[PDB]
Parts: structure tokens; C-alpha cells; sequence
């Protein structure tokens, strides 16, 4: 037995927060204990969460806030709830170590029910927290329900939401019910029913249709949305996952309620709920059902118009004769028209509907069968369906103004955009084959090389004894031809290779020897001492020395002399403060390697503002960068065009906009340098030469990996397809201007890992994402050798054994595939990557222990010859690295690189039996996962199902189930606790003056370019409309527009991300 | 130094012995039957020491031992089973003792004489077969015999 | 038989290992010349080494085991129990400094790691100057617990084996020790060398050399001669 009442929750992550790993495993326990959970996903403002909770009429709200600004956020929510009739709604929170004990006592004193610390999680357990949380909200909300329709009919939307909770639970008075239906009949409002197969896109298409209604009628229509999702009767509750897909319902004239089937694809009180909306004087009621079968059609008798939604995949054309809904549907929407066979699917459905209606005197193309693509922003297909629904709703008594939308003609969407052609659908599977095929060759060629040596060895031994037999030589010479050309030269160069790495120098001269205090010569690269040429060739093909194919032990010959791989993530407060932190980290280092962290507001492309939602988050999880002037300040004193200076900005959604700021900054620095060295402005020609030169030599990296945004970090603000479109624009811009030093994308998996994915999943997904970009650019018409060297990677290093060989595996898989499959050059076969130590592996309990873990993780990163390394602070769980805290993190690298003895060898991993076995295992494990993704339609096809997200969240739960369990020992957390139970640690929050500074700088920037602002933004939207290069315009846009202005302008033309649970 | 000189020589013999018999099998597979090779091979069976010959002989049996999920070894009248596998969160099997994958018997013998598995001569990788599971000594000593004793009794309670 | 003090005094890992094994063999020869049997006192012989930052420390233990096993078998003809050199490793206290005491846990971790990798029999971990507080001893005790329980590579009991670097270093250190054996032998044995103060002299020579390069700025020590505390 579950809870006593129908307990409902609204779960979400705070505004500009991507941390869903926590909240996702809470809505899972909530659902399993028997609670209906209206999950809103990540990045939700207070105005969003409160509106949702009020319309759903829930007992509880669960919010995760890891970005900080949580005090202001929850206070706002508590205030807003009481102000709008939701005081009885209990609010629950959690943010790990971010929300310190003092703030918990404050927030709980303010009105928040409970905020759970990591220590609470240990004591109570995962299920314990949710049990406590659920039992609190186990109350009957039918007492707050109205007794008369006076409130509801007047337009009260809160009374309507409560009346529904009364009707759904059947605690509404019978005389009131009949009185409701009586007025609902006289109301005469149209009811559109939207039904169809599971995951076809019913919710997405619903949202898009509503958006069409808003744009067309200037938000004059009052629309009520009743979405129904199937309820697991085993647990008791359900996962009402329709609202999460709705982006156009955020408006006073729009109302939405999520219902569980609680059984059938319709709630047992659906006619009551519909009638309740009809009496509330809504202009239109829209109903979404659950995943209906072929012969299901229960939505038909309850609505005035029905819309069947399907995908092009329905099997044979004879199946359409079995679908009952094709016999009743007034409109049929074939959604996901971007899928293969969509065209033929439309002809079959159209002809089937024609047959069902017996309209032989009509054309099949005239049937109300529409081809839509709801995922596509401003899809003409969806608009066509809308125009049809308008004409139908118009005749059925619904006053509507002459539309403002393009009254186009046709039944089929013309969205001809493709990221990866269906021909290349199984690209990942092919890559898996390519790698496995390579290894098969290594085995065979080794056998030949071995036999060849064995024969000639025996031949020499026979002649040394007397008995000469040329019969042996015949078999040997037979294997000289059997061996490949490449393989034969490999063994041939082996003795010459040995003599190279033998001496004290590498002849252009490089030292090989580092001598210890004892006087021992530690060689930088240690070669094997095999006698068997079978083992020599095997090793030369599977793990050649650093700087040789397949670059397993590194892509370069020897590690850099002066420029260490160290690159410390930084960002706090305004651009001025962070500019200090850069100088702190890069102090004493001839090579300036900067890594920039932006605050949650900038990460989501928004400008700093006065609203407590946003204000409290400004500059609190990273540097607040809003304008080009802020970006300039951020890197003042740093020569970005200097060969020994590289800047690594971590930004995803607004990455093209931020990149344009960085590029403009790097350009302006050299313009200033010229104006100083010549005492005059450069001429139009001189500037053109300078500007072009800057673009070529500017060194750094922008993350921008959007494929991991859907999968892992959740910093995608525009629609997934649009982000990828602009990302390609960036790479095309790079090629044209010969930007051969900057990395257009850091293909990452760190974020995927920190979300909970084990090292295999992280590595597999990341390489898969990387290959997806490759296939995307190849289908887009760029030479493989033109974009592959610009591809950067980013991984996580945790405690798991696989992390020790994660890097080397990534290098080999890349090198082999890039050579054999894609036939690219040497520069392309070399996978360069950044490794950051796992932050989730560090805990709030016993923070001194974290330096131990961060050391071990940093060690295997350097051992496996990484290209760039970030080291986490000991106060990782609680705050952004303090001044004292960042030095301890920075010392870990310095101690290993300089003091540590084994580290004097650059390939210490090589040779190890464990390492080679682990390397082979992890490699194959990745290849099998490639195949799993391939049989799901590629990376994009998998994301369509939420495969990656599902697999991550599953593994995150499995880990977390064990962390609290004890099966997986965590020192200081689930074992070896402190007898005391532990003070006040210094925190990295942003100054009030710094917030007001950013606000004033912004309004000052806006005032400066007040004339050219609207004009530039208009040009930017036209760039998207006319389908030109978006980034090329951004290079000019960031000079007169702020981050928020640009982002919101793109929203009108590039759409917003549709969350994916 | 003398021991290492023997490792070098015995390895060369073991290597040559394998190379010969390998070539012998390949000749018979092509048709030619030259027992002149076998004479040189049998010549090196005696050249190899008694200890060295048994080392290579036990190698395939040694591999099968560390291959499975457990390590069966019967002492006295009973037996002592030990787990070899520790499984990660990802599901990867991490073997406690990882054996080489050499084909060359020259490398096998060389490795077996210079660095045998933990618990085997010359005990390079450890003097015991596997690490003990679960040892933290209790140090105390201050003041008079009475105070040091009490601390001893307190810690070791 | 200990070598902790010899290293702590300044001796590099080669000198420490060489002198210690030499001292051990001296006890063996001493007990044998009393007419005693080798299988009666050899299994009672315990060893005690130091683990610092030097590369040689990574293979110090395995070298000690092989040199002992081979000699005990071939030279002294002892049984299996006698050929097995058991030893305790304690992280280098010299390697830890008063400046930036938080850094010492990093060094003590790395040193504790190679000790466990090389399958030591007993390990002591040093705290991060002041009195041994119950808090400071927990951080030291946690280093072992984290490596033994949490660390992934540690789940393998012979991760060193196979490594090209390890095998080369093992061979080098071994030979370096053997050459030092010869140097002591041509000075009249360990006792004959002590008569001249050879060991004391050599330790003192190396302690100065280390303390020199430290001051020289040639041997980087994080928080001491480089990356110093910007406050004090
Ligand atoms: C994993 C992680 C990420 C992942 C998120 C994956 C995902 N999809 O959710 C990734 C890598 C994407 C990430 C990114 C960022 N992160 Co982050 N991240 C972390 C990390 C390591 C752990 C958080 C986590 O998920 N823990 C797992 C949860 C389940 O456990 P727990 O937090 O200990 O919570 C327990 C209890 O409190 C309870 N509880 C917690 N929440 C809730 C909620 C409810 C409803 C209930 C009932 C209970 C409850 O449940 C748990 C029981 O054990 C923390 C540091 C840390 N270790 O604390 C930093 C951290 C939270 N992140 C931080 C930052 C700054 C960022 C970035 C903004 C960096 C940047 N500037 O670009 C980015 C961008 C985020 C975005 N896109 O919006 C900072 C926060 C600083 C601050 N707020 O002052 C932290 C503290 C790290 C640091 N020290 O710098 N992050
Ligand atoms: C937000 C929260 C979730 C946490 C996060 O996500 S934090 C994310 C932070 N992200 C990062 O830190 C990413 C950092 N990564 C990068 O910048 C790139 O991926 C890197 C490739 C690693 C940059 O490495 P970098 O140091 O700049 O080295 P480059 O490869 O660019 O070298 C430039 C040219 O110099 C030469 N060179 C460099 N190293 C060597 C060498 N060892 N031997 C010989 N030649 C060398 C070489 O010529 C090279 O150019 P090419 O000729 O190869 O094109
Ligand atoms: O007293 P101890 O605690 O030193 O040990 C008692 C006996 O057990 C033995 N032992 C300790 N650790 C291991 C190990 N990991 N594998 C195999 N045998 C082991 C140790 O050798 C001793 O046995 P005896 O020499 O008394 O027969
Ligand atoms: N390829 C493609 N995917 C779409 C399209 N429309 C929606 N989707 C995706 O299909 C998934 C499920 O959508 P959803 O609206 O929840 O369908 P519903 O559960 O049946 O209502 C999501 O990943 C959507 O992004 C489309 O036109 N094409
Ligand atoms: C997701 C990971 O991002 C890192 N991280 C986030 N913000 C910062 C910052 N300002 N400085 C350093 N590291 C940071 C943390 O180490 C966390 O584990
Ligand atoms: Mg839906
Ligand atoms: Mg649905």
C-alpha cells in the first residue's frame, strides 16, 4: 500500500541549473512509493515551478539547486506560493554541499519544509528522505475545493485546479457535478482530442500547435490542456511526463493539468475534468491521451475533434487497415516526418483515410492527413495542420481573428534538413567493425612475423650444425610476401628505433635521460626488450611509442618542455575578480593556460537582472560575462594571440555568442597593440591584415558540445538541431579563415560521467558523439582533414579501474578509425584530450580526504600522457575553489610533475600486464556500446528515445544505491566516520557590489549601442531565416548587443530546447 | 649476477628449442619431413636445466589456475579456495594476479625466473600468493609503566 | 634490520637499500660463524625500509626480495621460508616539510601508493612539526584506507609487473646495490667499512648533496624552494 491520499509532486531543477542527477533519482523513488510526479526537468524559474504546482494542485514541491542563489530562490518561491493561494503546499530542497547548514536553518525557518544535506542522505538513506518527504505531503486537498461554481466560472484558475482535484478523487458533490455538466453544455466550447501511438510526438505537437495559436491570435485565446499519461498500478503513482515537453504554455491564458490513467488511455473522470474546463469559459480545450494501441480509440466520444498522431514507422501498409483510430480521426498527423520513409508513409495513410471515408471522388492529397515535424522550429508542416484545425474549429463555432501566420497550402512538411543521412545510419557499427578488423590483422601479421623468424632462426641453427636445408628458407621467403608492406617496414625500423631511444639524446635534439639523486638514468620513453618478432610487431601495431601510430601512449613524441598540461578551471564574481584568479593560477608559469567558468546566468545566455530568480545567481558559480566589454576585462593583461597563451572557455548553449566575444577580444587586443606601437589607428587594409592574422594564430578551446547537452550537462538553450546547425557554421567559419589553432568543440564526457555514467559509458558516448560530429560534417561537405584536427576531447578521471586506461583507449580507437575508416592524415588520427578529476568522487564529509582522491586521479592522468589536466580542490563539495584551496589543487600537479620519481618516465603504463589487458577490455566494451547505439538509429536516433539519458540515470542510481548502502566503500562517508561528526569554511560567493557593477555595466553598454541594437538583432534573425552563417553575424553582433539580447533574439528564430526527461 | 647469466642462457635455449620444434611442425605441414631439426631440439632438452624445464612445463597449468574466478589449492586433507576476481561498477573483471600473454617460451622462462607471480621464487612481486583480506598495530609508550599499560589496555579493548 | 634511519639521515634509495641488505647479510654471516643453521634464524629476520619521492623507491621492495631470495637459495642454501624477505615500509618523513603542511598529504599518498603496489608486508603513513594529534593521525590513516578500499588499480595485486619502466628500474637498482656490495667488500665487509666510517661518510656526503640541490633551486620542492606561500 502506498500513501493514504492521491499524493502529487512537482519536481524541477532551479533556474539556470543543469544539475538533474540529484532530482531525477528523487522523482524515481517518489514514483515507486506511489506518488504522481509532474516532472518539469532542469532550468525552471520560480514563476514556472509555482504556476505548475498551482495548476496541478500538488501537495509538495521538490527543487534541486546546485548553482547557488538558492536562498533567494526558495524565499521567492515561498513568498510567491503564499501570495497566490498555495501556502498549504510544502516545499522541499537539496543542493548537496552548496547549501550550508546555516542557510538550511534559515530557509526552513522561512517556510521551506525540509532541505536535505549530504549528511541527511547518509543518515536517512535515499528511500528514507523520500519516505519522510512523502509522509509530510500525505494530506487530502479536497477540503480546499470550491463548493460552488461561482469562483471557477468567474475565471479563477486556482479554484479550477482545485475543483478538478475534487472531481478526480470523486469527492465532489453529485448535485454540483450535474450542475457543472449543465453549464458545460451551455458553454459550447470546442474540445480537441489528440491521441496516437506512444512517443509519436503528441505532447510536442500539442505544444507547437498552441504556439501557433498564440502567434496567430496574439495570445487572445484561453486554452485548457489536459494531458494524460499511463500510470503504473504496481507502484501506485505515475510519471506524468507531458508538461516537461510544453514550452508554449507559460502564459496566463494557458492552463494545463496532468492526469494519470489510474487504470485504459483515459482518466476515469475525464468527462468531468473536461466539463470543468468548459465551464471555466476557456476558448478551447485540448486533450492528450497516453500511448494507445492500434485498436484503441477511447478519446473519440469525449471530444468534438480528434487528431491521430503517428510516425512513418508503422510496418507494412496493410497495418493501417487495423488501426481503429484512422476510422474516426478528423485529422491525422504523421509526425517525425524527418524519419526515413515519411513520404511513402503519407501516401499510404492518405489513401487509407480516403478508403475509410469512401471519398473516391476526392484526391488522396486532399485528405486531412498532414506530415508534421514538431521537433523542427516553425515547421511549415505543423503550420499546415494548424491552418486545417483552425478552419475546422471555425466552422464548429469558435470566434477567431484573421490569422497573422503564413496561410500556406499543402499537407506535407518541407523540412529537408538532415544531420546524418539514413545511408550512414549505422556509422558507429561500421567503426566498431573497423577497429575489430584492425586487431584481427595484428593477430595474423604477428603470427606470420613470428613464423618467419622461427624458420630463419632454425635455418641458421641447421647450417651451424651442418645439415643445410633450403626447404626452410622457401617457407620463410613465402612469409615475406604474406606480411604486409607496412608491417614489414615496422619490424625493419625496429633496430633503428631502438638505437634512437637508447642514447642520452634524440637526434633538432631532445634529451631522453633524467638522472636521479642516486645517479640512475630514467629514460623518458622505455622500449620493450622482446626477442620474439611476433611480440615486437604486436606491440608496434597495438601500442607504438608516444608519437607513433596508433598513438596509444600519446599523440606526441615527448611531453612539452616548458608548457605543462596544467589548466585550472576558474571563475568567480565579475570579470574583474576572475581576471585576478587567472593571474593567481598562471603565476610563475611562462605558459599561460587559462580555463574559464561562467556563472549559471551566462551559461544560459541571459543578462544579469534585478529579479531574485536571476539576481541571486549572478557571478555565483562562475564569472558573469554579459557583454564584449566584460569579455575584454576578463582577459586583460593576457595576450591571447601569444603562442604560449591558451584560453579554455567552458560554455555550451550560448557558446557561439561567447566565442564571438572571445574572438573580438583577441582581435581588439592586437588592434590596441598596433595603436600603441605606432601611435595611430591601423588603416582599413592594415586592420584587415591584423584581424585575419589574429584568427589564424589565436590559441584556445570552446566546449560547445551540444550532443552532450541533451545527454549530460543540460546547458542547451536553443533547439538541439539549431545548436548543431550553428556549431557547423562555426567550423565552416574556422575553415574559411584558416583558424587552425582554436578548437571549435571540446567533445566531452566528463559531464556525462559526473551525471552518473561509469567510465565505459562515458568513453563510449563521448567517442560516439565525436564520430557523430564527424559524420555530420562529412555529409555537410567538409574534407575529413579540414575539421578533424580541430576536434578536442574532454574526459573525467575517477577512482574506477577503467579510468587508468581511458585516455589510451580513446587515442587508439580514434587513430585506427580515422586512418582505416575515414582515411584521414596523421594530424587527424591524433586524439587530443583534457582530463579533469572527478568532482563527484569528492565529498562534503571529511573534506581533507578529497586531496588524496584528487591526487590518485591526477596521477593516472599524467601517467597515461594526457594533454591537459585540471585538479579539483578539497572543498569541492561545498564551494568554488578558494584562494588557499586552489593552491592545494595546483600543488598536486606540481608535486607529481616535479617531485614524483616514476613521473620522470613518460610511458610508465606501457608494458604492464594489467594496463594492456584493461586497455583491450575497455576498448571492446566501448565497441559493443557503439553497436548498441547503432542499432538504435545512431547517436541522434538513441537520443530520440532518451537511451543515453536513461542509461546514465540508471547507472547514477546504481552507484548511489551502493554509496548509501555500503557495498561500495567511501572513506569518511559510509565507512570510517568521524567520532566527532564534523567548522566554518570560507566560501566563494559574489559580492553585492559586484552584482550591482554588472547591472550598471550592462545598462551602460546598452545605452552606448542603443541605436544599432535593434538593427543588428534584426540582421541576426534574418541570417537564420535566409539560412546563412549565424556565427559570421555573431562576429558583428556581440559588438553592439548583450548576451541576453542575442539569445532572446535567436529564441524568436531558432526556438527553445525541448527537455527530454 | 651469476643467476642472471643463467636466466639469459636458459632463455636462449628455451627459445631455440621452441623455434626448432615450431619449424619442424611447419615443415611436416608442408610435406617435408626433416628430422635433422628434431635432433637439435632434443639436444636442447638436455641443455635446459631440470628446474628450468619444469618451469615451462607448469606454465600452461599455471595459466589455467589464474584464469578462472577462483584459485583451488589443496593443503593437508582439505583445500583453500581464493577468489581471483573483483568486479567493478562497470562490470569489468579485475584479476588479482595478471599473467603475461607471451608466445615466446624464451620470454616465458625469462619472466618466470626474473619475476615469477607473487608467492613464487624469486618472489619479486611478493613473498605470498595473495594479499591478506582485512592488521593496524597499536603503538603506545609514555610516562611510567602504569600509564603505558593503561593506554595498551584502552586501545586494545 | 632497518634502513629507515639511514635514508632519513640523507642516504639516497640505492645507498639505503644496499647498506641495509649488507647489514642483513652481516647478521647472517655473524650467526653462521657461531656454527648455527641458516634455516633457524633467517625466517626471523625482518626488514624496514623508507619510501620517498625518488624513482628507485618504486622498485626498492621487489629488488630487496629478489636479491635476498636468490642469495638465500644459491649461496646459503636455505629453505623457502628463509628466501622470503618480509619488510615494513614507512613513508619518508624527511620528504615532508614545515612550509605548507597541507602539501605533505599529497607526498605521503604517492609514497604510500608505490609501497602497496610493490606488495609490501607492512605500511606506516606519516601525518601532515607539532604533536601527533588524533586528527592528524586520521588523515594519515585514511591514506591507506582510501588506497586499499577505494582505489581501483589497487584491486590488482601485481600492477607493477609487466611495466617496461619497472623491470628496467628493477634491474638497474639491483645492479647498483650489487656494485655497492663490492665497494663495502673491498673495505673489509660492513664491519670493516664502519671501522673507516665509510657508511657514515657516504650518508653524510649524500645528505649534503640533497640539502645543496634543495637550496640550489635545482631540486624543486613545492612550497619550499618554489611555488612558495605568497603570504608566509
Ligand atoms: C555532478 C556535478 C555536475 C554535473 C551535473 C550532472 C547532471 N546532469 O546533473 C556537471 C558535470 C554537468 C556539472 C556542471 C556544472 N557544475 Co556541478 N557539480 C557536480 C557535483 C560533482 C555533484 C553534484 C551531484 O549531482 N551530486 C549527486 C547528488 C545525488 O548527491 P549530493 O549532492 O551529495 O546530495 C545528497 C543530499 O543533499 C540529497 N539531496 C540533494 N538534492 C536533493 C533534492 C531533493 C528533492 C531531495 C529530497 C534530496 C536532495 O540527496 C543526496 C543524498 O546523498 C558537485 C560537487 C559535489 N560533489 O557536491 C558540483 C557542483 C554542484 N557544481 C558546481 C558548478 C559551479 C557547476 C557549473 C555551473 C560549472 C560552470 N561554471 O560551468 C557547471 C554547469 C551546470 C549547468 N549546466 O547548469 C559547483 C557549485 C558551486 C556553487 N554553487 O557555489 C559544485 C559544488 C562544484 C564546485 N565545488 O565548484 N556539475
Ligand atoms: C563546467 C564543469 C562541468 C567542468 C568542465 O566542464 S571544465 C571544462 C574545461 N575544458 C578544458 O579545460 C579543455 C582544455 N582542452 C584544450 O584546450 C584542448 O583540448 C587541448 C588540445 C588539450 C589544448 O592543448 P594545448 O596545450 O593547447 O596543446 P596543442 O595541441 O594545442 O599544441 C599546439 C601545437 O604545439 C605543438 N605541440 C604541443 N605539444 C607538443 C608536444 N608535446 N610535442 C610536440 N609538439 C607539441 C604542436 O605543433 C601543436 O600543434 P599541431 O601541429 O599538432 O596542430
Ligand atoms: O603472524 P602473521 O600475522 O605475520 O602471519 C601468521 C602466518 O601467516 C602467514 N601469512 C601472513 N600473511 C600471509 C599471506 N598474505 N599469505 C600467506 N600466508 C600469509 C605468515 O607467513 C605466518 O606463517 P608461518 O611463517 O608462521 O608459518
Ligand atoms: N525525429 C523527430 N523527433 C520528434 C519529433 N517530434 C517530437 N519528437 C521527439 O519525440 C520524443 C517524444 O515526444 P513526445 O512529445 O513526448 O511524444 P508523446 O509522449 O507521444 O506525447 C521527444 O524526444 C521529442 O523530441 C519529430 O518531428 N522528429
Ligand atoms: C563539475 C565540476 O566543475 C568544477 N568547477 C565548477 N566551477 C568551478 C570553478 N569556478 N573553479 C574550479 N572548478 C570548478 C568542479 O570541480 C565540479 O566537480
Ligand atoms: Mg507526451
Ligand atoms: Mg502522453
Amino acid at each position: 500500500r502506498g500513501p493514504a491520499n492521491k499524493v502529487r509532486f512537482v519536481t524541477a531543477a532551479s533556474l539556470f541549473d543543469g544539475h538533474d542527477a540529484s532530482i531525477n533519482i528523487m522523482r524515481r523513488i517518489l514514483q515507486s512509493q506511489g506518488c504522481e510526479v509532474i516532472h518539469l526537468g532542469h532550468n525552471r524559474s520560480v514563476q514556472e515551478v509555482v504556476t505548475a504546482a498551482l495548476q496541478e494542485d500538488v501537495q509538495g514541491i521538490a527543487i534541486s539547486s546546485y548553482q547557488g542563489g538558492h536562498v533567494e530562490y526558495f524565499k521567492y518561491m515561498i513568498d510567491l506560493l503564499r501570495e497566490h493561494g498555495g501556502e498549504h503546499i510544502q516545499v522541499f530542497g537539496g543542493g548537496g554541499g552548496v547549501i550550508v547548514p546555516d542557510e538550511i536553518r534559515e530557509l526552513q525557518a522561512y517556510g521551506v519544509a525540509r532541505i536535505y544535506s549530504p549528511e541527511d542522505g547518509q543518515r536517512m538513506g535515499l528511500a528514507g528522505m523520500i519516505t519522510d518527504m512523502a509522509q509530510r505531503c500525505d494530506i487530502d486537498l479536497t477540503r480546499y475545493a470550491p463548493t460552488t461554481l461561482d469562483t471557477v466560472v468567474a475565471g479563477d484558475r486556482r479554484a479550477l485546479a482545485q475543483l478538478i482535484t475534487a472531481l478526480e478523487n470523486g469527492k465532489a458533490d453529485p448535485e454540483l457535478v450535474s450542475a457543472l455538466h449543465a453549464q458545460a453544455k451551455a458553454a459550447a466550447v470546442p474540445v480537441l482530442g489528440i491521441t496516437g501511438t506512444g512517443g509519436a510526438g503528441k505532447s510536442s505537437l500539442t505544444d507547437e500547435l498552441i504556439r501557433r495559436f498564440r502567434l496567430d491570435q496574439d495570445d487572445a485565446l484561453s486554452i485548457a490542456v489536459i494531458s494524460i499519461d499511463p500510470s503504473r498500478r504496481k507502484s501506485g503513482g505515475a510519471l506524468l511526463g507531458d508538461r516537461i515537453r510544453m514550452n508554449a504554455i507559460n502564459h496566463p491564458n494557458i492552463f494545463m493539468r496532468s492526469l494519470a490513467t489510474r487504470e485504459s488511455e483515459i482518466s476515469q473522470a475525464l468527462p468531468d475534468v473536461i466539463a470543468a474546463c468548459k465551464a471555466a469559459r476557456f476558448d478551447l480545450v485540448i486533450v492528450e491521451t497516453s500511448g494507445i494501441g492500434q485498436g484503441d480509440a477511447a478519446i473519440v466520444p469525449h471530444v468534438d475533434l480528434s487528431l491521430y498522431v503517428m510516425t512513418p514507422e508503422f510496418g507494412a501498409a496493410s497495418q493501417l487497415e487495423k488501426i481503429d483510430m484512422l476510422d474516426f480521426a478528423d485529422f491525422v498527423a504523421i509526425n517525425k516526418f524527418d524519419r526515413k520513409g515519411a513520404q511513402d508513409a503519407w501516401r499510404d495513410v492518405a489513401k487509407q483515410v480516403q478508403r475509410n471515408r469512401e471519398q473516391w471522388h476526392s484526391r488522396a492529397e486532399d485528405m486531412p492527413v498532414y506530415g508534421t515535424q514538431a521537433s523542427r522550429f516553425n515547421d511549415d508542416g505543423v503550420t499546415m495542420l494548424y491552418q486545417g484545425l483552425v478552419g475546422a474549429l471555425g466552422a464548429r463555432g469558435m470566434s477567431l481573428k484573421p490569422g497573422t501566420l503564413p496561410n500556406l497550402e499543402g499537407r506535407i512538411s518541407t523540412g529537408q534538413n538532415v544531420i546524418v543521412p539514413p545511408a550512414r545510419s549505422r556509422y558507429l557499427a561500421e567503426l566498431a567493425d573497423t577497429v575489430r578488423a584492425y586487431h584481427r590483422r595484428v593477430v595474423a601479421q604477428s603470427k606470420l612475423a613470428r613464423e618467419r623468424q622461427q624458420l630463419r632462426a632454425a635455418h641458421d641453427m641447421l647450417q651451424g650444425a651442418g645439415h643445410e636445408s633450403a626447404a626452410l628458407e622457401t617457407l620463410a621467403s613465402e612469409r615475406d610476401v604474406s606480411l604486409g608492406a607496412v608491417e614489414r617496414k615496422l619490424l625493419a625500423m625496429w633496430p633503428q628505433m631502438q638505437q634512437a631511444y637508447s642514447g642520452d639524446e634524440y637526434v633538432i635534439r631532445t634529451g631522453l635521460i633524467s638522472t636521479t639523486l642516486s645517479g640512475t638514468k630514467i629514460r623518458k620513453v622505455v622500449l620493450p626488450r622482446f626477442e620474439d618478432e611476433g611480440e615486437i610487431l604486436k606491440w608496434l601495431m597495438r601500442e607504438n611509442v608516444p608519437g607513433s601510430f596508433p598513438y596509444t601512449a600519446g599523440v606526441f613524441a615527448f611531453k612539452r618542455e616548458g608548457e605543462d598540461p596544467t589548466r585550472m578551471f576558474a571563475g568567480e564574481g565579475d570579470a574583474f575578480r576572475t581576471n585576478r584568479r587567472f593571474k593567481l593560477v598562471s603565476e610563475g608559469m611562462e605558459a599561460k593556460r587559462l580555463s574559464t567558468a561562467f556563472d549559471s546566468v551566462t551559461l544560459y545566455g541571459e543578462d544579469p537582472h534585478e529579479r531574485p530568480d536571476i539576481y541571486g545567481k549572478v557571478g555565483n558559480s562562475g564569472v558573469s560575462i554579459a557583454t564584449l566589454e566584460d569579455m575584454k576585462v576578463l582577459y586583460d593583461g593576457f595576450d591571447l594571440t601569444n603562442p604560449s597563451t591558451s584560453v579554455s572557455m567552458t560554455i555550451n548553449g550560448p557558446a557561439p555568442t561567447i566565442l564571438a566575444m572571445f574572438m573580438n577580444t583577441a582581435i581588439d587586443q592586437q588592434i590596441d597593440r598596433f595603436r600603441a606601437d605606432n601611435g595611430r589607428d591601423p588603416t582599413a587594409d592594415e586592420e584587415a591584415k591584423i584581424r585575419a592574422w589574429v584568427l589564424q594564430n589565436v590559441r584556445g578551446t570552446v566546449q560547445a558540445d551540444i550532443l552532450k547537452e541533451d545527454q549530460g550537462q543540460n546547458t542547451c538553450i536553443f533547439s538541439t538541431e539549431f545548436s548543431l546547425k550553428v556549431m557547423g557554421d562555426i567550423q565552416e567559419y574556422f575553415v574559411h579563415h584558416q583558424v587552425r589553432n582554436f578548437y571549435s568543440v571540446s567533445i566531452s564526457g566528463y559531464h556525462i560521467a559526473e551525471a552518473g555514467a561509469n567510465p565505459i559509458s562515458q568513453l563510449a558516448f563521448t567517442l560516439a558523439n565525436g564520430f557523430t560530429y564527424v559524420e555530420a560534417y562529412l555529409a555537410r561537405g567538409m574534407h575529413i582533414d579540414d575539421f578533424a584536427p580541430n576536434l578536442s576531447f574532454f574526459f573525467s578521471n575517477g577512482m574506477d579501474p577503467e579510468y587508468s586506461v581511458l585516455g589510451r583507449v580513446a587515442r587508439r580507437i580514434w587513430a585506427v578509425t580515422m586512418r582505416d575508416k575515414y582515411g584521414a592524415n596523421d594530424r587527424s588520427q591524433k586524439l587530443k584530450y583534457h582530463i579533469q578529476t572527478s568532482g563527484r568522487s569528492l565529498h562534503a564529509q571529511e573534506i581533507d580526504f578529497n586531496d588524496i582522491r584528487t591526487t590518485l586521479q591526477a596521477l593516472i592522468a599524467i601517467y597515461d600522457n594526457c594533454n591537459s589536466l585540471h585538479t579539483n580542490a578539497y572543498d569541492e563539495a561545498i564551494t568554488t575553489p578558494t584562494a588557499e584551496s586552489v593552491r592545494r589543487a595546483l600543488a598536486i600537479q606540481l608535486i607529481i610533475n616535479r617531485e614524483w620519481g616514476v613521473a620522470k618516465c613518460e610511458n610508465p603504463n606501457q608494458g604492464s600486464f594489467l594496463i594492456e589487458e584493461l586497455t583491450d577490455l575497455v576498448e571492446e566494451a566501448v565497441l559493443q556500446e557503439f553497436e548498441r547505439i547503432a542499432e538504435r538509429g545512431g547517436v541522434l536516433g538513441a537520443m530520440e528515445t532518451g537511451y543515453q539519458r536513461g542509461k546514465i540515470q540508471e547507472e547514477s542510481l546504481y552507484y548511489e544505491q551502493l554509496k548509501h548502502d555500503g557495498t561500495l566503500p567511501i572513506i569518511g562517508v559510509n565507512t570510517f566516520r568521524n567520532p566527532n561528526g564534523d567548522q566554518t569554511l570560507e566560501l566563494a560567493r559574489s559580492s553585492e557590489d559586484e552584482k550591482q557593477s554588472q547591472l550598471h555595466r550592462l545598462t551602460e553598454f546598452h545605452g552606448a549601442h542603443q541605436a544599432d541594437a535593434e538593427a543588428m538583432l534584426a540582421r541576426l534573425r534574418q541570417a537564420v531565416i535566409d539560412n546563412r552563417n549565424v556565427f559570421a553575424v555573431l562576429m558583428d553582433a556581440v559588438r553592439v548587443c548583450s548576451l541576453g539580447q542575442i539569445t532572446h533574439a535567436l529564441f524568436e528564430v531558432g526556438g527553445q530546447y525541448r527537455r527530454n526527461m | 649476477r651469476a643467476y642472471h647469466r643463467r636466466v639469459v642462457a636458459q632463455s636462449k635455449l628455451a627459445r631455440e628449442r621452441q623455434q626448432l620444434r615450431a619449424a619442424h611442425d611447419m615443415l611436416q605441414g608442408a610435406g617435408h619431413e626433416s628430422a635433422a631439426l628434431e635432433t637439435l631440439a632434443s639436444e636442447r632438452d638436455v641443455s635446459l636445466g631440470a628446474v628450468e624445464r619444469k618451469l615451462l612445463a607448469m606454465w600452461p597449468q599455471m595459466q589455467q589456475a589464474y584464469s578462472g574466478d577462483e584459485y583451488v589449492v589443496k593443503i593437508r586433507d582439505k583445500e583453500i579456495r581464493t577468489g581471483l576476481i573483483s568486479t567493478t561498477l562497470s562490470g569489468t573483471k579485475i584479476r588479482k594476479v595478471v599473467l603475461p600473454r607471451f608466445e615466446d617460451e624464451g620470454e616465458i622462462l625469462k619472466w618466470l625466473m626474473r619475476e615469477n607471480v607473487p608467492g613464487s621464487f624469486p618472489y619479486t612481486a611478493g613473498v605470498f600468493a595473495f594479499k591478506r583480506e582485512g592488521p593496524t598495530r597499536m603503538f603506545a609508550g609514555e610516562g611510567d609503566a602504569f600509564r603505558t599499560n593503561r593506554r595498551f589496555k584502552l586501545v586494545s579493548e
